[PDB]
C-alpha cells in the first residue's frame, strides 16, 4: 500500500506525460481516507449511515 | 461562534506537469548569448533546496 501510494502519487502522473508513454495500469492504488463503520457502536447512538 | 487569523499565502498557485512550480523568466548579459545565459541557470539549480 506504501509503496503503491508512492506510484500513483509520485511515478504515475510523469510516466504517464512521458514522451511516447499511452494507457497505463497501477496493480495498486493511492491511499485513500478509509472509514469502517461499525454497525453495532452505530447502533448503540441510535445512529445510520447516512 | 467564529474567530478569524491572518495567515500567509499565495494568490497564484502554478504547476508544470501536475506538480508545485515556480515560472522563472529571464534573459542574458547584453552581448553574450541566449545559450550562455543558459549555461548559468545549470549551475545556479546547484545550491537550491534538495
Amino acid at each position: 500500500e506504501d509503496l503503491s501510494n508512492y506510484i500513483v502519487s509520485n511515478i504515475q502522473d510523469p510516466l504517464s506525460r512521458t514522451k511516447g508513454v499511452g494507457d497505463f495500469q497501477v496493480f495498486g492504488s493511492q491511499y485513500s481516507m478509509r472509514i469502517w463503520l461499525d454497525p453495532a457502536k452505530l447502533n448503540s447512538y441510535q445512529l445510520t449511515p447516512g | 461562534f467564529a474567530t478569524g487569523k491572518w495567515e500567509y499565502g499565495s494568490p497564484k498557485l502554478e504547476r508544470y506537469n501536475g506538480v508545485p512550480a515556480m515560472e522563472i523568466l529571464g534573459e542574458p548579459a547584453p552581448g553574450l548569448s541566449s545559450g550562455d545565459a543558459m549555461a548559468a541557470v545549470e549551475e545556479i539549480v546547484k545550491q537550491l533546496p534538495k
